[PDB]
């Protein structure tokens, strides 16, 4: 969070397996996002030479302190051409720190939406910054809506340091753990209303799935038995017929009435797995592999 | 304590800025401003060609939109002009010929959109051209990365002062291998400024017709220099003939500063304004010419013929066409006396003026070829 | 497009 | 009161040549023309007067319908095809401000999309929590 | 078209 | 072997 | 080939 | 195909 666009950077890797090779060049720019929309993304750009095989290398400032893990590249024939891109060490020592004490990632959440905020909506909204975090959605009994956080507010400060751009905001919380305690700078009228926070929770099914995935399935009740709220179709789990309202028992003679007590089994690895679903007073099965 | 470029692009990257125009093309690239109250911008003549609109997003973020001022495909420099523009940010301009090969250098533009980048590198060297036969060019060469979209961008030196725009890299496969072109400032600067005075770049030139000097030629004509520009034919009346230069001549310097090559030189001037004076570095039989110039173009008048008056209020007078001209294929002859136009009356060529400052579209010229008398038509 | 934070 | 499968063989008592006649026939007439057909259904000629249409003061594509005490616009249930559907607009919402300028009903509305706001990033109650939208 | 590396 | 940019 | 200038 | 009047 102390680098500048301007600092020098010294790049460490193995490229095309040749060993350990280093490169010399600058912080090409900030808090660089978007080039695949859906991961966490504030890369350290750097015009330090970066080829095949440099992924998980170290860029070190000139004392060689770790500043950044080089990620990706910018490539059209697939060589360095001037861009490196580099997820920075704040970010990276709290996903090492996440997967040391739980072995896994606590993944936060806060519980609002936003967009990113252009140099349009300032001039209308009559807003004084042109970038920033524009919080459209404030989620209800959220511990983010529990600071009072304003809808049409932007954010622009976060521990008192400007935000390039909200997937980079975005991508700079959802690299925390679940417990953490962090501010935001606001601008809702023209007063600069700061107010602390913290992040509350957030389980996912697409790990049970392996390659059928569908749909959203959860747990019902008392363990009554899985969830079928989804209704999906022409997904993996729609020629099978899939539809909604319907959780029964479990397979080849299983007796499965929540997640867990499938997951038990399921990973058994079978040849041939056959559910038992009931929709209504119908008790039908459904086979898979 | 490292020492680092932030300190110099804190203050350098509110001068640059990225600019996107708008069958119909879409367009990348990067400008910089070279006058703040004013908000003019200067790139590539290649991004903002073809163009419908021009938007230009500074380092803040803030979108504007702007015109075109002047262009230039022949350096390819254009220039536009921000609208409604407060709270600039000039870039501070540096003269070019204080560049050496070796010093470091700043590549600042917009690559691949992405956003303002920087990248570093030295001056690889100066002076380059030959990559676009029928194109001025005095290029700065520099290793610092510049890839598409980075046009029109900033080169700076150390201290943030505008050394060269970034234009031309040479890379077989589409990115940066190494090799990254630049116009130095100095052109920069008289090809813009000539923009805002005039419109358009009126660039006339001194009459030498010529090639470049090769180390063969040092033998053949025992010339102490193996690099420069030889003078085939000076064009007759021209500044060059006027001058006193000869054929068979090699320049050597241009104002004190030693040239190139010859495509050089016949850049760093071709973007010198009409009139501009200054002092070449001759070499004729071994010995040092020095000489002085002033370049040359390429009412009382009109297209093709030269009018002047004649006797008290009795009519305009040609008194020269050049065969192949306009006003000598409307059969405009030698000698020709124009006494009225349009069913009016002439005198003066202030009378004609008005009347042709009507822009009709038709011109019936009551002149008198000789002793007859006939009637004209043009238009 | 609709961005969650 | 025209059904299917009957046929049509006047327009304004002259007789039709063919279906592109008649399509071109009405094409040329302006939107509420009014014209009276001669019809077949099942073996009977039966005359048919007729006006022409169209292919609360809504905006592009949407329903604009007003609100009590001068509080802001409202409604429910927009389409689901619109370009204004894509914008995330649910069945259910009101109105009250507008470009940090409180617009209280239509006319406040208008004067707000009447200087052509590109931003366009205006909402209220919508539902039960109170949210922030965006169009263009 | 950006490659990861 | 020319390119421009 | 002879460019004038 | 059809043609709506």
């Amino acid at each position: 969070d102390a680098l500048r666009v301007g600092d020098y950077t010294v790049a460490i890797g193995n490229p095309f397996g040749l060993g350990e090779t280093v490169t010399s060049g600058i912080v090409s720019a900030l808090g660089r996002s978007g080039l695949n929309a859906e991961n966490y993304e504030n890369f350290i750009q750097t015009d330090a030479a970066i080829n095949r095989g440099n992924a998980g290398g170290a860029l070190v400032n000139l004392n060689g302190e770790l500043i950044g893990i080089n990620t990706a590249i910018l490539a059209p024939d697939g060589g360095n051409i001037g861009i490196g891109f580099a997820i920075p060490s704040n970010m990276v020592k709290n996903l090492t720190s996440q997967m040391v004490e739980y072995g896994q990632v606590k993944r936060g959440e806060l519980g609002i939406m936003g967009t990113e905020l252009n140099s349009e909506l300032a001039k209308a909204m009559k807003v004084d910054a042109q970038r920033g975090a524009f919080v459209s959605q404030v989620l209800p009994n959220s511990s983010a809506a529990k600071a009072g956080i304003k809808a049409g507010d932007v954010i622009t400060s976060l521990n008192g340091k400007p935000i390039s751009s909200f997937a980079a905001l975005r991508a700079q919380v959802g690299t925390m753990p679940v417990g953490s305690k962090l501010t935001l700078g606001l601008l809702r009228d023209g007063k600069q209303v700061n107010v602390n926070l913290e992040l509350q929770q957030s389980v996912d099914s697409s790990s049970i799935f392996n390659g059928i995935e569908g749909a959203e399935m959860s747990n019902k009740g008392k363990d009554q038995g899985v969830v079928v709220n989804n209704v999906k179709t022409g997904t993996p789990a729609a020629q099978i017929g899939l539809k909604k309202g319907d959780v029964i028992i479990g397979a080849n003679q299983q007796a499965v009435k929540n997640i867990a007590e499938l997951r038990k089994v399921l990973d058994s690895k079978p040849s041939v797995l056959a559910l038992n679903i009931q929709r209504g007073d119908s008790t039908i099965y459904l086979l898979m592999q | 304590q490292m020492p680092s470029l932030a300190p110099m692009l804190e203050k350098v990257m509110p001068s640059v800025v990225s600019i996107n125009v708008e069958q119909k093309f879409m367009a990348l690239g990067s400008g910089v401003i070279i006058d703040a109250d004013k908000g003019y911008v200067v790139t590539n003549n290649h991004v903002v060609d073809n163009a419908t609109v021009i938007k230009v997003q500074l380092s803040d973020g803030r979108k504007f939109d702007a015109k075109m001022v002047g262009k230039d495909p022949r350096s390819d420099i254009a220039l536009i002009q921000i609208q409604n523009p407060k709270n600039l940010t000039a870039i501070k301009m540096a003269d070019s010929d204080a560049l050496r090969v070796g010093d470091y250098t700043v590549a600042i533009g917009n690559p691949f959109g992405l956003g303002e980048t920087v990248t570093s590198g030295i001056v690889s060297a100066l002076g380059r051209s030959g990559l676009n036969a029928e194109n001025y060019e005095n290029f700065i060469q520099t290793d610092a990365a510049i890839n598409r979209g980075n046009a029109g961008g900033a080169l700076v030196n150390l201290n943030g002062e505008l050394i060269g725009i970034n234009t031309a890299i040479l890379a077989p496969d589409g990115g940066n291998i190494g090799i990254g072109f630049a116009i130095p400032s100095n052109m920069v600067k008289n090809l813009t400024s000539q923009m805002v005075e005039y419109g358009q770049v009126k660039r006339g030139e001194l009459g030498i017709m010529g090639t470049e000097l090769n180390s063969e030629l040092a033998k053949a004509m025992k010339v102490d220099a193996q690099r420069g520009a030889f003078v085939s034919q000076v064009l007759p009346n021209s500044s060059a003939a006027k001058a006193g230069i000869k054929a068979g001549d090699v320049i050597t310097s241009l104002n004190g500063k030693p040239i190139s090559s010859f495509a050089a030189l016949r850049a760093q001037v071709g973007t010198m304004p009409v009139g501009s004076k200054l002092t070449l570095g001759l070499l004729r039989d071994g010995k040092q010419v020095n000489v002085n110039l002033e370049l040359q173009q390429s009412f009382n008048g009109i297209e093709g013929a030269e009018m002047s008056n004649k006797g008290k209020d009795q009519g305009v007078v040609v008194n020269n066409v050049k065969t192949g001209t306009p006003a000598a294929q409307i059969g405009l002859k030698k000698g020709d006396v124009i006494i009225g136009a349009n069913q009016q009356a002439v005198k003066n060529i202030a009378e004609l003026r008005k009347v042709l400052d009507s822009k009709p579209s038709v011109l019936a010229l009551n002149i008198q070829r000789g002793d007859s008398t006939i009637y004209l038509l043009m238009q | 497009c609709y961005r969650k934070l």
